[PDB]
């Protein structure tokens, strides 16, 4: 029963660890999509220019 | 994309480039 405490406490532990994981992805992918929009305008913008 | 394009030709066209420069009927 003591070993199966530490699991039950080590993976509830590690759930917490993987939900941080996922808002890291999600605030990095927040970051990119401005990124392509503003990569998206200047190329209209070049098609404009030449 | 690039290299795209339509050309669209422009010619000089004045009394020089017509023969008609010094175009005079009278002495």
């Amino acid at each position: 029963a003591n070993r199966f405490t530490s699991n039950i406490k080590g993976l509830t532990q590690a759930a917490r660890n993987a939900n941080d994981g996922i808002s890291v992805a999600q605030t990095t992918e927040g970051a990119l999509s401005e990124i392509n929009n503003n990569l998206q305008r200047v190329r209209e913008l070049t098609v404009q220019a030449t | 994309n690039d290299n795209q394009t339509i050309t669209i030709d422009l010619k000089q066209i004045d009394a020089k480039t017509l023969g008609l420069d010094g175009f005079s009927v009278k002495n």
